[PDB]
């Protein structure tokens, strides 16, 4: 069907395959393996499983990711731990890719994989710079993107789109200076979600 | 090694949020009421959060709508009001909340439109 | 062809804006139409996506071919409605040809 | 001199025992006495019961009537009175 | 349709910056040879999905037709 | 017991008989399509959205209308149920006019979204569309009826809800038009409602027009405050800007319903603002001030005077914190003259006991009465939702209604006994027939209106009515929890003043005329300078320049119901309230802080800086105005009942004529309602 | 324009302008809408 | 319909001008106020009523794609005109 | 009740490292001051990371003292290594900022904000 696209029985089989291979072998860290309908392959752990589970998929005969494609968080208010931290791996051996996620609040530490992957260094930076999540045993965790000396995680669900602060010239003390933010124009809050339940597939339970 | 800590959660310190936009705000903890102007309930599901509204201004060149208010977007998504709650507490906003209106059950009879001797009966279709 | 203005208040220019480039205010004129009160772009907000121009289902907003009108100040390139009507009365011979060019493939 | 007295109490709870017991039977013989004073009896729900006087420039004090019996509640009344 | 046109990967063999310069002029070389079988294979048809609760409709259709007209409105809002 | 099993999508689901498979669908969370079927109107089946699958049964029903059977599947995605929708969907967009950049609904269109969510992505009709005249029902609706779907909804709505026969349908077949025949005007106090319920544009507010489109709006979830059922409303704004007024769903108030005066009136909010304090300058006129210069001059007068010499007047749009802030200022100088424009005869227990001046049934209570007797009230626009409530019984509990007053038309036949006070003495002594209606009621509800106390003789009028309840009661035809005696307000602020302490009317300062005199937004005329001392200090406090304002030395620009966070109590006790839309407008400010700092330039700072703290105030003086959307209960009826029958005072002969009689007395009746330009043409229509 | 010349208007500009930035003929932008909260006058007859 | 107010300042086809206390007309001082002369409200109002012989007409103010949503025009009123609800165009039935 | 820690297991370790960053901004300010040829005394200096440290002094959770010690010190290290410039260290002291009203009134006559 022309515009629909096709799915691929054999890729979602072995993925679901594998997901099962990894819970079996690590079943101290392993909560939750699923399979999208598009074939990607998800692995929830407990936050102590990170380097484990990690060195496991990189190191193992059978995994062999080798690459670190990304490192990201995701603030989900709601859960009592409102950070999901993703780990993205390739591996070329078997030509595949694997999602790993675990959690924290904004007190728990999760411990640096940089020990796995010297690739995580800046992501790990970006994520505390961004989300507020601290590394245990980061060789240098420190701002990365943000101005030196800005308050807050940007990222952060609950922190407004343009900040609290914002820069000018000042010529009475001849530098920039930082003022709490007016807008000339407000940005202009749209409720664009339709009352009409969109996908029946998803329905929640009552 | 786990430790034992029996005080409240508390981030207001670690935020970086400034004082005036956590003392002085009052978050409103609800379910947004149907738009009456559609029959669709899908946008009743969820519990929000947001912020007491605060002053607009017209823009002197334009007439554009300004704000000195870094909270006037904010809007937050639960799927409790106990989450609600719980994340209002820990970022020391005041907050109120409003319990979720539902709809009762009606009861409702398509034949009760031709009543022999009840006023339901209907003088038009 | 008449003169009347073909802009109808949709606000759907307003709404695909990614900018938010876009500020619209209407009421029904003195003759009973559906018209805009206020039509401000931003063009120092304004990303020339051309999305607005997609988005107009009666092709009342569109960007012309012009390109050289860069000014001395920042409130210059602050439109409003007069300004852009003007504009579509200066270049209007150009842009009615240009999109006579390729409206088939749109 | 006393200027407004206001009862507060719950519908329902035991606390209130008291304090509905005194409305019920002598509420109306204090109000004949007094029939020039605002009495504002205000009942809802879970509230600990109180007794409220107001004085002359707006000094207010009150008094807990939680648990009280009806003569205890008879007799706190007299002492705002009075004064 | 990645799989429907032929290229060569370049590959360096020591790891430093002329490799790498290699390589990238070497795929330029490669983009041009793919560029070719992509003019020469274009294929007819339309551009973008025919789904009009994606893709929104032709503007041709938008002016004639309630539904096209409709999910216009909504894709563009 | 009684449920019985039914499967949705193969989900066991119990529900009760009679229970519509469109029902049983929404118990598992699914909402099944439709545009014909209303929860709170009859059932139709006519625009066939609602077609569902039965797993066995070749034919799809309308889930609507057709009730559940035991073992029933329903199949709600299925592909005939898919079909289905796509077919009838196809059919509604056949004719429907390609408007929606320029009609209002578009964002907000039922008929948008589910063609977008159930039907199909284009068009195979190659003919061309119906096109329809367009039919004149008034100022507040614009009719564009090409895009009228024939759902009867508004139909409906008129017969049923607003007792209005008037709207129908003409012709047959695909030329079948929804419409009046006649050029008629569609003015009722619950018209605009019809805009609400009407699934496309084709039905629109008039005022609205064009002015915004939905997703642009911020919503504010507020109260009304323009009559005392205390509807729930959400205020639409955008860019600092109030665009209109939507009903809120409260099933205990106000259901999905507004009156036309919640509706429309808010226009009259930009205009006679009061932006700016004023003072009187040496030649007599009012100029603006500081407002500094404003409270000194205040705080001066209010210093020098003590006791008698300084009064209040609260008007009937005031909030509860302005209410204590002004009685706990006036009582540091030991004024207790706190008064309101709505009377409630102080005799017997007055205001001591709450029941005596609440509707104690409730609002939501109607449903369970199976009579009614109204004394001296036009429910119909003293309070319109309530109004709606009565008729929902009078239409399915069979309700049987009596009225004491005016021969109004309430929108459904009532037993009219007279206008006579005397018939309530006949009703108590037993010699008047419906005195054993009343006897044979189980529930009875007795409802006697604010507006009839305003009589001269109104003591004897509210004693002659709990005389009345009394017997019922006493008889033991009626149960205990019960409760029968009802008073029917009409003014926002008034239940409010009365739990604060506040004196009921202006008695007191015609007694004892002060030397100051606040006027809290009090616009009714009550009191005049040719009631005052010659040189008597008047400060007005409000929103708008309407009868006060003209007459003040001081002017202080005061906040709006709609740019405040203010709690108002409605007329069955129940605390709720609004939140700030819009900031107010110039320089005016939220109306406790301006007494809040007057308080300190006059030296008696009130011990409350923020809107917390003055409603902790609010709670030791009254705690029930705290408590938000609980109705609290009040008893001793008995009580107020024996202290009403120490003092007998006569009835007059006068008959019992309810300040409004006619809708053309309805559309303004506050200072909002009669700044508003959209009244003002609502007026014009009825008349000429 | 000589071959194909260009539709006529009876709004389109007969005499073109060139960029007027910096010049008094500039544009200066301004709110095109009307005032919206109208206050209340006060009488001018004085009765206080 | 260009036409200034008393402190010669030109009113717009939205009917804004400055009023005369508006400190904010500086702007225009050793400037100018933009407005269009072409009052859209006024060049619709110069184009005759077209006469059709049906109840139904539809407009999509010409040019086919080029001009604006396909509607059909009810013409069964006597008393007024049927116009266009995009481009304000008129039509009658004789 | 039982959480991971971050550095310290208690109040008391906590408030070690609390004293620890104080002494090392303590020290340096008379370098920022130089440094960054600031027009404030090191008094000044001084006073604000006195400001700085009371205003947090009320928290009981060693956690979050642990990570307003690791913001600390983040603070303290962008100022050292002259990763700041001039005016991110003037940040702290708000020159530009007209003085905001705090009593009753004074907030009553300028708006309405609380
Ligand atoms: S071209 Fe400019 S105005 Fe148009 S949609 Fe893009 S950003 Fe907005
Ligand atoms: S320019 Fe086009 S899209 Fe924008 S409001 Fe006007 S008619 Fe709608
Ligand atoms: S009623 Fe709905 S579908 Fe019809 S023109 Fe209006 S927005 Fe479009
Ligand atoms: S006017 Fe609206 S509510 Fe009435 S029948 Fe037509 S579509 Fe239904
Ligand atoms: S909703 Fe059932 S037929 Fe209309
Ligand atoms: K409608
Ligand atoms: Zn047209």
């Amino acid at each position: 069907r022309p515009t629909v696209r096709p799915r691929n029985d054999v890729a979602h089989k072995q993925l679901s395959a594998f997901g099962e291979y990894v819970a079996e072998i690590l079943p101290k860290y392993v909560q939750q393996v699923q399979v999208s309908c598009f074939n990607e392959l998800e692995i929830c752990i407990h936050p102590d499983g990170v380097i484990p589970v990690l060195t496991f998929l990189r190191d193992h005969s059978n995994a062999q990711f080798k690459s670190l494609a990304d490192l990201t968080a995701v603030d989900i208010p709601t859960r009592q731990n409102r950070f999901e931290i993703v780990y993205n791996l390739l591996s070329l051996r078997f030509n595949s890719r694997i999602r790993v996620k675990t959690y924290t609040d904004e007190l728990t530490p999760i411990e640096s994989s940089v020990p796995v992957y010297k690739a995580a260094n800046w992501y790990e930076r970006e994520i505390w710079d961004m989300f507020g999540v601290f590394f245990a045993n980061h060789p240098d965790l420190r701002r990365i993107l943000t101005d030196y000396g800005f308050e807050g995680h940007p990222f952060r669900k609950d922190f407004p789109l343009s900040g609290y602060v914002e820069l000018r010239y000042d010529d009475e003390v001849k530098r920039v200076v930082a003022e709490p933010v007016e807008l000339a124009q407000e940005f202009r809050k749209f409720d664009l979600n339709s009352p009409w339940e969109a996908f029946p597939a998803y329905r929640q339970p009552p | 090694q786990l430790i034992t800590v029996d005080e409240k959660l508390d981030i207001t310190t670690i935020t970086g949020v400034p004082e005036e936009h956590i003392k002085t705000r009052k978050a409103r903890i609800f379910v947004p009421a149907r738009n009456n102007m559609q029959s669709g309930v899908n946008n009743t599901k969820k519990w929000k959060m947001e912020f007491d509204t605060r002053e607009r201004w017209e823009n002197p060149l334009m007439g554009w709508a300004s704000t000195a208010d870094p909270l006037s977007n904010l809007v937050l998504t639960f799927s409790t009001k106990e989450d609600a709650v719980a994340f209002a507490e820990k970022n020391g906003w005041s907050y109120d909340v409003e319990e979720r209106k539902v709809p009762k059950p009606k009861s409702k009879s398509y034949g009760a439109n031709f009543s022999w001797n009840k006023r339901t009966r209907v003088s038009t279709k | 062809p008449s003169g009347e203005e073909r802009c109808i208040a949709c606000k759907l220019c307003e709404a695909v804006c990614p900018a938010q480039a876009i500020t619209i205010e209407a009421e029904p004129r003195a003759d009973g139409s559906r018209r805009t009160t206020r039509y401000d772009i931003d063009m120092t907000k304004c990303i020339y996506c051309g999305f607005c121009q997609e988005a107009c289902p009666v092709d009342a907003i569109v960007e012309g071919p012009n390109f050289e009108f860069s000014t001395e100040t920042h409130e210059e390139l602050l439109y409003n409605k007069e300004k852009l009507l003007n504009n579509g009365d200066k270049w209007e011979a150009e842009i009615a040809a240009n999109i006579q060019a390729d409206y088939l493939y749109r | 001199g006393l200027r407004e007295i206001r009862i507060h109490l719950c519908q329902r709870s035991p606390g209130s025992q008291g304090v509905r017991d005194f409305i019920e039977k002598r509420y109306v013989e204090l109000k004949k006495a007094n029939p020039d004073l605002p009495i504002l009896i205000r009942e809802c729900s879970d509230v600990q019961p109180k007794l409220w006087a107001r004085y002359a420039f707006g000094q207010e004090k009150n008094v807990s009537l939680n648990n009280f019996s009806a003569d205890q509640v008879t007799r706190a009344l007299e002492n705002v009175l009075s004064s | 349709v990645y799989d429907q046109v032929e290229f060569d990967v370049p590959i360096g063999s020591r790891g430093d910056c002329y490799d790498r310069y290699l390589c990238r002029v070497e795929e330029m070389r490669q983009s041009i040879r793919i560029i070719s079988q992509c003019l020469n294979k274009m294929p007819p048809g339309e551009i973008k999905v025919d789904d009009a609760k994606v893709s929104p409709p032709k503007r041709a259709e938008m002016k004639t037709s309630m539904e096209s007209l409709i999910h216009h409105f909504k894709l563009y809002t | 017991s009684n449920l019985i099993e039914v499967f949705v999508d193969g989900q066991s689901v119990m529900v009760e008989p009679g229970t519509t498979v469109l029902q049983a669908c929404e118990k598992v969370g699914m909402q099944i399509p439709r545009f014909c079927y209303h929860e709170r109107l009859s059932v139709a089946g006519n625009c066939r959205m609602c077609l569902v699958e039965i797993e066995k049964a070749p034919k799809v029903v309308a889930a609507c209308a057709m009730p559940v059977m035991k073992g029933w599947n329903i199949l709600t995605n299925s592909e005939k149920t898919k079909k289905a929708r796509e077919g009838v969907m196809e059919f509604l967009l056949a004719n429907h006019p390609l408007d929606c950049p320029i009609c209002d609904q578009g964002g907000e269109c039922d008929l948008q979204d589910q063609s977008m969510m159930f039907g199909s992505d284009r068009s195979r009709f190659l003919e061309g569309k119906r096109a329809v005249e367009d039919k004149n029902i008034g100022p507040l609706v614009k009719t564009i009826m090409t895009r009228c779907i024939q759902c009867t909804r508004c139909i409906r709505f008129a017969s049923e809800i607003a007792g209005v026969d008037d709207l129908g349908t003409t012709g047959r077949g695909n030329d079948m038009q929804v419409g009046t025949y006649i050029e008629k005007m569609f003015m009722s106090e619950l018209s605009g409602n019809i805009i609400d319920i009407c699934p496309v544009g084709a039905l629109t507010s008039k005022p609205y027009a064009f002015t915004a489109r939905p997703w642009e709006t911020r919503k504010t979830e507020s109260i009304d405050v323009m009559d005392a059922v205390g509807s729930n409303i959400v205020v639409s704004t955008r860019t600092g800007e109030v665009m209109r007024i939507l009903p809120r769903m409260h099933e205990d108030i106000n259901e999905e319903w507004i009156s036309d005066k919640t509706r429309f009136a808010y226009d009259g909010l930009k205009r006679q603002r009061l932006t700016e304090p004023m003072v009187r300058n040496e030649k007599g006129l009012l100029t603006h001030t500081t407002w500094e210069d404003a409270l000194s001059r205040v705080a001066g007068m209010l210093q020098s005077f003590q006791g008698n010499d300084v009064a209040a007047i609260a008007g009937g749009l005031v909030d509860a914190e302005a209410l204590i802030a002004l009685k706990d200022l006036l009582n540091r100088v030991d004024s207790d003259t706190l008064c309101t424009e709505e009377v409630f005869p102080t005799a017997g227990a007055g205001t001591d006991l709450r029941s005596n001046y609440l509707l104690n049934t409730t609002i939501a209570g109607v449903e369970e009465a199976d009579v009614v007797l109204l004394v001296g009230t036009n429910p119909r626009f003293e309070a319109p939702l309530f109004n709606a409530r009565i008729r929902k019984s009078w239409l399915h509990n069979d309700l049987k209604v009596a009225l004491i007053g005016s021969p109004v038309d309430l929108t459904y036949r009532y037993d009219h006994l007279g206008d006579s006070p005397k018939i309530l003495q006949d009703i108590a002594s037993g010699s008047h027939p419906f005195s054993q209606v009343l006897q044979e009621a189980k529930k009875p509800m007795v409802i006697l209106g604010s507006s009839a106390l305003q009589r001269n003789d109104g003591a004897a009028i509210l004693a002659a009515v709990s005389n009345i309840a009394q017997k019922i009661r006493t008889s033991s035809g009626v149960t205990g929890d019960w409760k029968v005696m009802n008073i029917l307000h009409r003014i926002a602020s008034q239940v409010a003043a009365l739990d604060l302490g506040y004196k009921p009317g202006v008695e007191a300062i015609q007694k004892n005329p002060p030397k100051m005199l606040f006027l809290l937004g009090a616009d009714g005329g009550c009191i005049t300078r040719q009631d005052l001392p010659k040189d008597c200090f008047i400060v007005y406090q409000g929103h708008h320049g309407d009868v006060g304002a003209p007459i003040a030395d001081v002017i202080l620009p005061g906040a709006a119901y709609t740019e405040k966070s203010a709690t108002y109590v409605n007329t069955e006790g129940r605390a709720q309230q609004t939140k700030v839309a819009v900031t107010p407008p110039g320089l005016a400010r939220e109306d406790w802080k301006i007494i809040r700092a007057l308080s300190e330039i006059a030296g008696m700072t009130l011990p409350y800086d923020t809107l917390d703290q003055v409603r902790n105030r609010l709670e030791e003086v009254s705690p029930n105005l705290v408590r938000y959307d609980d109705v609290e209960g009040a008893n001793y009826f008995q009580q107020a009942s024996e202290l009403s029958k120490l003092v007998n005072q006569q009835l007059l002969a006068d008959p019992l004529v309810p300040p409004q009689l006619t809708i053309k007395d309805f559309y303004m009746t506050d200072s909002i309602s009669r700044a508003s330009q959209t009244m003002a043409k609502c007026v014009k229509a009825v008349t000429e | 324009p000589t071959v194909k010349p260009p539709t006529a208007r009876k709004f389109i500009w007969t005499n073109h302008k060139f960029n007027l930035s910096g010049t008094p003929q500039q544009y200066v932008p301004y709110s095109t809408t009307r005032k919206k909260i109208q206050e209340w006058v006060p009488p001018s007859t004085p009765y206080k | 319909g260009v036409r200034t107010s008393p402190t010669g300042e030109k009113v717009t086809h939205t009917g804004q001008v400055y009023d005369d206390g508006d400190y904010r007309k500086v702007r225009f001082v050793g400037r100018q106020k933009e407005v269009n002369e072409n009052f859209a409200i006024d060049l619709i109002a110069e184009q005759p009523v077209s006469q059709v012989g049906s109840r139904v007409i539809s407009c999509d103010g010409g040019g086919g794609a080029l001009g604006h949503p396909r509607v059909y025009i009810n013409l069964d009123k006597e008393t007024k005109t049927g116009t266009c609800g995009y481009c304000g165009l008129q039509f009658r039935q004789q | 009740t039982s959480v991971k820690p971050i550095f310290s297991r208690d109040m008391n370790e906590a408030k070690r490292r609390v004293r620890e960053l104080y002494r090392a901004w303590y020290r340096e300010v008379p370098n920022t001051v130089h440094l960054f040829q600031l027009d404030i005394s090191v008094k000044q200096g001084r006073d604000k990371v006195r400001e700085m440290f009371k205003k947090n002094a009320h928290i009981t959770d060693p956690r979050v003292v642990d990570l307003l010690v690791i913001k600390g010190k983040m603070e303290l290290e962008e100022t050292i290594k002259v990763w700041k410039q001039r005016t991110h260290v003037m940040r702290f002291f708000h020159e530009t900022e007209a003085p905001r009203p705090k009593d009753f009134l004074s907030k009553f006559y300028v708006g309405h904000d609380p």
